[PDB]
């Protein structure tokens, strides 16, 4: 036995480190278990190059985070004990280290977030005690080192494995449990299946299981279930035809559709409104409203403001106010000499003026806080009180000039013309002094864009008043200009937050206030032509109709209006209305609807802008759809499916997230209540009661009497019945179906004064320290942080009733303990898939997100694969496979040009309706004809079904604090009265768990078999009852069903038998858990699925929605990443229905939004001169040749030529492939005239070959806070472009000696030459032409620049391989594999980090010519 | 052959109808579009007598 043992002691005594301190290891393990200690000299390996390699002193004597700030002399009250591996101090500044090894990725990342979860405890902890520290996580999924070979640590490990095939270690010690999880740490396992688990499941399987079995037959013959669907119809019609069961299908009649239309809201809607007084009232509706036609009739002080705001950024002095004030006098002065020579005031409001910082300053406050100053300053000591004044404004503007200069900002480019500073300052800045709606209301015509432009004006002025920074009157204001005039918009609050602004004038004073959310009219701020534009395409769709020709200047006013007041005014609740009024339309052209219909398209509207919208949608509707139209349906339903779309201009952003998170909750829950079963603190070391509760509310689920009861079937009831589960279940087996203590004194205080800021006080008071009593760990932790904590919940409780050998050293280096050993019927032994509920944004209404841990997300995973392979052996449903979607696609074109009978259905509450037992149960009665496997989904699925949800911490301390203000100081709903029983007994819901919730996702493949099959059953019952076939599509949320010919000559010659089989049709979807929403529509001309629509076989453009998503989506990435993305949106717009002359306009308005933000503008970024041919067969690298050759049209005809030529020779002759690779990385400039020579065709001149364009991202990318194509493969939209804005002001350019500058410091540089031009053809795309004289001569700003005519020639030959040769006409995978062969050191870093055929040149012309990704 | 005997105007007459170049119009939608072109506002081609 000592054999391998003095092995292993001559092995580390020869081969290790002896740098300082394995020696000693080395030493303490040489006089000494084996296994152990070869573990602990490979950790300790790893930890000593963690810490030599994050710069860390090695923390080796255990000492936590108390030994550290003791021997510091930092006194901490008891907080959590917890040892780093390594410690940096640095004054105020701690640097901690945690270092860990693991195999299984499940049990990494459980130890990432737990080591994340102590190191921001530990923070906050630390923040209480004013000490910063940064943490550092050292997480490394292999075993190797810089200290012993890899063949040799290989080596060593495989000794240890062959010294644990003795017995005698086993039996010795490694008891059961850390010998497993030693074993399983030295394996290679890397978790298809994993069934190595402890199964010791108790007799509740077993239970549930004949609860799956117990009544049903699930053996039947294919002809009994026929027989007893026959007699189960025949009895349906006959109850139906007496009276017991209410009709849910009603003819559609387009007159009273209308009627039921035009009543809605009919308790605060008057009536119906002429056009003229809808007109008349709209231009003064609301403020914003009222400011729109209203009728309203260099810079040195914004060159001086200008200035200042640049030189703020740098902190230059420690004097904040002081200089503030300063540079208000500065400012004041240059506004004086400015207005006294020929400008009349344009930053002055009446006493007070915009300063720097964008705020707004009184007049006589900067006089009076000068005064105090200069005075202040005059009692220390002649100057005569001027002298004091121009020596510190000298002193300022020398430490301004400095702190640019090193930069190189060169002042003189902002034309400030430095004279106004004057001896007379002093006495100059002494003497200086300067229904309800004062303008007329309604003048300007709803046919120019100016109403379109003033709101442009206003929403760009609200988001960058969003960006106030607030450092320390004291009212901010941002100015807007106009024409003849120009306002200023006035706020006191700050931050992102919805707030309320003023609108104020210089000459009348106050013009306009109002509460608007900054965040929101981003789609507005310089959408100025694609609106107007998109509005008269809207109107030309119509405009050839013969009957609204004497009406369609209305309608189009009407448009017009909506628009406006839907971007003016973004609420959800116009959203809503919008989408509701798109299911009408839906609804409208069809043969049969839901009762159910006019309930759900009404919403509730306040604030009397929505009645406004609702009256205008009416209007427009009763002129569209009048009685007498009876022409061209198709475009006024087109024409009206864009109105209702017309809702994705506004933000699918959420307002307010407490109130939506309310809401979610409210949707999760009231199914539960409803039903019975919520049972509360789940107790994961499962308890009988609770599985007493769980199988008997399994039985009740199954219950479901048909309609062979009394009463009959109770609808929108969950339950699914027996005997239509066993017809499911028989019909599948066979083939048929396929075939602080004083703040919390304050709050005291502060209830007793409101009994009989401080408010804030009171609710933080509540939210933080009631929750402690009710512990049930993150907002607790957080709450607890920010406080003698159980003294003072104590006393508070008190007041609120009165009115009334698996050790440590090995845990961390060989082996973990997060992993399962055992499972039984509840879970594995860790945790019975707890999950947390979040909300996900949409257009109408927010969806469920169940969020869980990696074990979770696995298991998931399995049963979801699982069940996609079994989907995959049918042919049915479409959801994942674009192939069968396709099918669909066709199946449904055939279908609706022969004029059938389309059934497009929704399913309402799909998520908390299903439930995993109903698929337990159908799963155990098939037989899968080919138990391993088997029996674990089945286990799987019964995990599932116990399932903890943790209840987000919002919304509890919502209703906790609603509670306690219900208790101190009204139509409570289910979940508050839920709420305040459970905490009238002390306990606090955390996790709530049921069994009716299937999840929002987690369980997508098996939901969407379940409804293939169960689709499939119903249409057969179908078929063999009446005598036709029936075609389904499903999407695990909404359905389309295809009749035959039979269906439709039925539905012709007999719509009562129609109705009766439509009826059967949802009684037999109701027996099961497929309650049909009345959404739903029977319509033989227009089809829904997966919001495509279909009227004639063709497909509806949907223009308003693809023009919003375009003008929403700007992020705050690298402008040439947007580029793509807009582009790439474009490209889909123009695909689907968009013509070309809007997302032209559109992707102006993108490069404008560019503009706005200071940005070099260059040719490689967008083509906005299209003549569409590009975006039906064309790529982005052929718009920017296409771009390039407009820019200069001379050179590109002989590199076209050139290219042409070579392309020949390369396609089908002379073999040249294989030395391009290596003449592409030589000087291009030069290359260029030696291929034009070696090809025969005439090179470009000088003229034509010096044009470049300027690269700031050439040495190092933009610092957005190498090649590319090594690194592809590895908030809201507002805050997204101000930051975008804000960043590409700042530092953001790298220069090659990795330092930081901001561009206009290039721009200087730039403009210190004599060469270049700097021309642009007509929108600014901005291109230099720099000689080749300086090119590249002395490290000059020339490296910057990069030549035109070689990027051209990369992009061509890039178009020239991706799509034909034609491209080279006259304007009238293995790619790894080449990377690593050409390469090898770019391949082995920043690649597959945790990972002849003529495609080299396609890899080739991206690595080196830095132009695009190309692929 | 040719498709449904509907309207491809009104969706809703589908009694006496005549033959476009390759659909049916009914007689109503035929006079109410005869007062702006000649041409088939759908089919892009001119209408016949
Ligand atoms: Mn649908
Ligand atoms: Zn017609
Ligand atoms: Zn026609």
């Amino acid at each position: 036995m000592e054999e391998d043992i003095a092995c292993v002691k001559d092995l580390v005594s020869k081969y290790l480190a002896n740098n300082e301190r394995l020696s000693r290891q080395k030493l303490a393990f040489l006089v000494q278990m084996l296994l152990m200690e070869g573990l602990k000299l490979l950790s300790l390996c790893i930890e000593v190059d963690s810490c030599n390699a994050n710069g860390c002193e090695h923390n080796s004597e255990d000492k936590s985070v108390e030994r550290i700030l003791h021997d510091h002399g930092v006194l901490t009250p008891s907080l959590c004990f917890v040892v780093p591996d390594g410690y940096k101090l640095t004054g105020n500044v701690l640097i901690l280290l945690e270092c860990f090894v693991r195999s299984s990725p499940a049990n990494f990342e459980q130890k990432y977030v737990e080591d994340f979860k102590k190191l921001e405890q530990l923070k906050e902890d630390l923040k209480s005690v004013d000490i910063n520290l940064i943490p550092l996580i050292d997480g490394r999924t292999s075993f190797y080192n810089e200290q012993i070979p890899d063949w040799v640590n290989d080596k060593l490990r495989d000794t240890l494995f062959s010294l644990l095939k003795y017995a005698q270690e086993s039996n010795s010690l490694f008891e059961e449990s850390e010998y497993s999880r030693l074993c399983e740490s030295l394996s290679m396992t890397s978790g298809e299946s994993l069934n190595a688990l402890l199964d010791n499941r108790s007799n509740h399987y077993e239970e549930v299981i004949a609860s799956c079995h117990q009544g049903i037959n699930n053996k039947l013959t294919a002809h009994e279930v026929k027989l007893q669907i026959e007699e189960e119809y025949q009895v349906f019609r006959n109850r139906l035809r007496k009276g017991e069961i209410e009709g849910q299908f009603l003819k559609v009649e387009k007159n009273q559709l209308l009627n039921e239309f035009n009543n809605l809201y009919a308790d605060k809607v008057a009536e119906k409104d002429s056009v003229e007084h809808l007109t008349h009232q709209f231009k003064r509706a609301s403020p914003i409203l009222r400011f729109l036609y209203a009728n309203i009739s260099e810079c040195q002080m914004q060159c001086w403001r200008s200035f200042l705001n640049k030189v703020k950024s740098m902190r230059i002095l420690n004097t904040r106010r002081k200089l503030l004030l300063i540079f208000d006098a500065l400012i004041l002065l240059a506004s004086k000499h400015d207005q006294v020579r020929k400008k009349p005031l344009r930053g002055w409001l009446g006493t007070c003026f915009v300063s720097v910082n964008d705020r707004l300053v009184s007049l006589e406050s900067t006089k009076k806080d000068l005064k105090k100053w200069v005075e202040r300053r005059q009692q220390v000591e002649c100057p005569s009180k001027n002298q004091i004044l121009n020596s510190i404004f000298q002193k300022t503007i020398s430490k301004a000039t400095t702190a640019l200069r090193d930069v190189g900002i060169s002042v003189d480019h902002y034309k400030i013309d430095m004279e106004v500073i004057c001896p007379d300052g002093y006495d100059l800045i002494m003497d200086f002094d300067v229904e309800a709606f004062p303008y007329i209301m309604g003048d300007v015509d709803l046919l120019k864009t100016t109403d379109l432009e003033r709101l442009s004006s206003l929403s760009l002025a609200l988001v960058n008043s969003m960006k106030t920074s607030s450092t320390v009157k004291e009212a901010y204001c941002q100015e807007f200009s106009l024409g003849e005039t120009e306002f200023q918009l006035i706020y006191q609050k700050t931050g992102e937050c919805s707030k309320c602004y003023a609108i104020n004038d210089n000459r009348v004073g106050e013009v306009c206030s109002f509460y608007a959310d900054p965040k929101r009219y981003f789609p507005a701020i310089f959408s100025a032509e694609v609106l107007q534009t998109t509005v008269s395409t809207m109107i030309s769709w119509i405009e050839d109709c013969n009957e609204l020709e004497e009406q369609l200047d209305k309608i189009r006013s009407l448009t017009k209006m909506i628009l406006i007041l839907i971007l003016a005014h973004p609420s959800k609740r116009s959203q809503k209305l919008l989408q509701n009024l798109r299911y009408f339309i839906m609804a409208y052209v069809s043969d049969y609807y839901h009762k159910d219909l006019i309930d759900k398209v009404r919403e509730e509207l306040i604030t009397d802008v929505e009645f406004l919208l609702y009256r205008l949608l009416r209007t427009l509707m009763g002129l569209v759809l009048s009685e007498d139209v009876k022409s061209m349906m198709t475009n006024r339903f087109k024409f009206i499916l864009n109105i209702s779309y017309m809702c994705h201009f506004i933000t699918k952003e959420t307002p307010d997230r407490l109130t939506d998170q309310i809401k979610c909750f409210e949707k999760f829950l009231e199914p539960k209540v409803k039903f019975g079963h919520v049972s509360i603190n789940p107790a994961d070391t499962a308890t009988e009661e609770e599985l007493d509760d769980m199988v008997y509310n399994a039985k009740k689920f199954l219950s479901k009497g048909g309609c062979t009861s009394a009463k009959g079937p109770s609808y929108k009831k969950p339950g699914v019945s027996k005997k239509y589960l066993s017809l499911l279940t028989s019909s599948f087996n066979n083939g048929s179906l396929f075939k602080n203590k004083l703040t919390a004194l304050a709050v005291s205080q502060l209830t007793e004064v409101f009994s009989r800021d401080y408010e804030y006080k009171v609710q933080q008071a509540m939210s933080n320290l009631v929750l402690g009593s009710k512990q049930h760990d993150e907002i607790l932790l957080d709450g607890g942080a920010s406080t003698q904590l159980k003294e003072t919940v104590e006393k508070i409780v008190d007041q609120y009733r009165e009115p009334v050998t698996t050790a440590m050293l090995k845990n961390l280096c060989f082996y973990s303990q997060e992993s399962p050993q055992s499972y039984n019927s509840v879970g594995p032994d860790t945790g019975r898939l707890k999950f947390s509920l979040s909300y996900k944004e949409q257009v109408g209404g927010n969806r469920e997100l169940y969020i869980g841990d990696l074990r979770t997300k696995m298991f998931t995973r399995l049963i979801e694969d699982y069940f996609e392979a079994l989907s995959s052996q049918l042919s049915g449903s479409c959801l994942n496979n674009e192939k069968e979607f396709e099918n669909a696609i066709l199946s449904m074109k055939l279908n609706v040009s022969m004029a059938h009978v389309s059934y497009s259905m929704d399913h309402s509450k799909w998520g908390p309706m299903m439930c995993p037992f109903l698929f337990l149960t159908v799963l155990q009665n098939l037989i899968f004809l080919s138990i391993k496997g088997r029996d674990y989904l089945s286990t799987l699925l019964m995990w599932h079904m116990h399932k903890m949800v943790e209840i987000p911490f919002n919304v509890v301390s919502a209703m906790m604090k609603s509670f306690i203000k219900a208790q101190l100081g009204t139509k409570q709903s289910i979940t508050e009265d839920f709420f305040y029983s459970n905490f009238q007994i002390g306990v606090v819901p955390s996790h709530i768990s049921s069994i009716l919730d299937m999840g929002q996702g987690i369980l997508h493949n098996t939901s969407d078999f379940y409804a293939l099959i169960t689709e499939r059953f119903i249409n057969y019952a179908i078929s063999c009852v009446c005598g036709g076939t029936i075609d389904a599509y499903t999407s695990s949320d909404d359905q389309i069903s295809l009749f035959d010919q039979t269906l439709t000559e039925l539905l012709h010659r007999d719509p009562e038998e129609f109705r009766a089989l439509m009826e059967f049709h949802y009684y037999m979807s109701d027996q099961l858990n497929k309650f049909v929403s009345p959404k739903s529509v029977i319509g033989r001309f227009v089809a829904e699925f997966k919001s495509r629509f279909f009227v004639w076989g063709d497909e509806v453009p949907l223009l308003t929605k693809f023009v919003a998503a375009a003008l929403h989506n700007i992020k705050c990435k690298e402008p040439h990443q947007l580029a793509e993305t807009i582009d790439t949106i474009v490209d889909q717009s123009v695909a689907n229905g968009v013509p070309v002359h809007l997302c032209n306009l559109i992707q102006i308005r993108t490069l404008s939004l560019l503009q706005y933000a200071r940005y070099p503008i260059d040719p490689f970024l967008l083509n906005c001169e299209t003549d569409v041919r590009d975006w039906v067969d064309g790529n982005r690298s052929y718009r920017i040749m296409r771009q390039i050759e407009g820019l200069i049209p001379d050179a590109c005809s002989k590199i076209r030529s050139m290219l042409r030529r070579l392309y020949n020779r390369l396609k089908t002759g002379q073999l040249h492939e294989e030395f391009t690779t290596n003449y592409l990385s030589s000087e291009h400039l030069s290359s260029l005239k030696n291929l034009c020579e070696l090809l025969g065709v005439e090179p470009p001149s000088e003229s034509d070959l010096e044009y470049s364009w300027l690269n700031l991202a050439a040495h190092h990318p933009l610092r957005m806070v190498i090649p590319t194509i090594v690194k592809t493969i590895q908030s809201s939209i507002a805050s997204g472009f101000v930051g975008l804005c804000r960043t590409l002001g700042s530092k953001c350019v790298r220069g090659p000696n990795k330092e930081n500058l901001y561009i206009k410091s290039i721009q200087s540089l730039i403009t210190g030459t004599q060469g270049i031009e700097l021309l642009t053809n007509s929108i600014g795309v901005q291109y230099w032409r720099v000689p080749l004289g300086l090119r590249n001569k002395s490290e000059s700003v020339v490296s910057y620049f990069r030549p035109l005519l070689w990027d051209y020639m990369c992009i061509s030959l890039s178009t020239a391989i991706e799509l034909g040769a034609w491209v080279l006409g006259d304007p009238k995978n293995h790619i790894i594999h080449s990377l690593r062969r050409l390469y090898p050191s770019v391949f082995e870093k920043h690649i597959l980090p945790f990972m002849i055929k003529f495609l080299d040149l396609c890899v080739a012309l991206d690595v080196n010519c830095e132009a695009l990704s190309l692929v | 052959h040719l498709g449904p005997q509907f309207c491809k105007s009104c969706w809703f007459e589908n009694k006496g109808l005549v033959e476009c170049n390759n659909h049916y119009l009914c007689l109503n939608c035929l006079t109410l579009l005869l007062g702006v072109s000649s041409r088939c506002p759908i089919c892009k081609m001119p209408l016949p007598t």
